[PDB]
């Protein structure tokens, strides 16, 4: 068993000054409409309807 | 823009809407234009005169 054949593939992860172009997933909650509800659009918290 | 005019751009106006958008974030001082070039029958088909 030791003697077999085995893959490694190895991952790096670095941080430079260029903006960050990989990131993770995002989720999203359902769109309450109608009723005074916080949201958050990637630019303001507003709350309101 | 669609124009029907040789020169004397016409004074018109017309914005510009966005295009795709590139994050690079690198140095930029210079930069020089690529036009194309036809070889016809006519021409010997050398790019010398
Ligand atoms: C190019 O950018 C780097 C960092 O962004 C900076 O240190 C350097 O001075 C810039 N070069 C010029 C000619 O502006």
């Amino acid at each position: 068993v030791g003697y077999q054949p085995y893959r490694v593939v190895v991952l790096s992860f670095e941080l430079l000054h260029a903006p960050a172009t990989v990131c993770g997933p995002k989720k999203s909650t359902n769109l309450v409409k109608n009723k005074c509800v916080n949201f958050n659009f990637n630019g303001l918290t507003g709350t309101g309807v | 823009t669609p124009i029907n005019l040789v020169r004397d751009l016409p004074q018109g106006f017309s914005a510009l809407e966005p295009l795709v958008d590139l994050p690079i974030g690198i140095n930029i001082t210079r930069f020089q234009t690529l036009l194309a070039l036809h070889r016809s029958y006519l021409t010997p088909g050398d790019s010398s005169s």
